[PDB]
């Protein structure tokens, strides 16, 4: 959602994610991107534990 | 014994460090960093082009 | 530069974690700082911190002095007197902590 307000679609390749839209993505939205991917990794690990 | 337990807490602080590196603020800083670097590389590449 | 960023962010975080410990164990200032230097390093280099090369070896329990520590070694061998430095064999290589 916070990507689509910025005019980007959240494309999935796996657990890794990219953004679809014109030009380079904003720094904050990319930050949120790596944030959610790292958080998903950590959440999977703590799911295991 | 108190030093031993404090060191146990400190050794656990590795997970706090990792979760800090997943936080929003640090990730925003990191993305601003590589964004400056990428735009500088783009500036060089575009001068060359 | 991002390794530097991880390092100094970790240092800023660990300073507020170590200040109460610097107050509580002023004699351990050399140790704690060293430990901190290993934590922040783990933040940048990502080397896994082994919690056996950084756990303080509390050799023997604290004594109250009443009764004092009375140690009778009827069988006095250099290991039993000065303690021995145990070792481990990893692929047959000698190492210890």
């Amino acid at each position: 959602r916070e990507a689509q307000e910025a005019g980007f679609a959240l494309s999935t390749n796996g657990e890794r994610l990219e953004l679809t839209g014109p030009g380079p993505v904003p720094a904050e939205l990319s930050a949120r991107l790596e944030e959610v991917t790292l958080g998903s990794l950590a959440a999977s690990a703590e799911l295991e534990v | 014994i108190h030093l031993a337990e404090a060191v146990e807490g400190l050794l656990l602080e590795v997970n706090r460090l990792d979760e800090l590196f997943r936080q929003g603020s640090f990730l925003r800083e990191k993305t601003q960093l590589e964004a400056r670097f990428k735009e500088a590389r783009e500036q060089q590449l575009e001068a060359l082009r | 530069a991002l390794r530097r960023l991880r390092r100094d962010w970790a240092l800023h975080y660990l300073n507020n974690r170590f200040e109460p410990l610097f107050q509580r164990f002023p004699q351990a200032r050399a140790y704690l700082e060293a430990l901190r230097a290993r934590l922040a390093r783990y933040a940048e280099t990502g080397e896994p911190l082994d919690p056996a090369q950084w756990r303080p070896n509390l050799l023997t329990s604290s004594s109250s002095g009443t009764p004092p520590p009375i140690v009778y070694e009827p069988y006095a061998t250099a290991p039993r007197l000065f303690g021995r430095l145990d070792y481990l064999v990893d692929r047959g290589v000698w190492s210890t902590n």
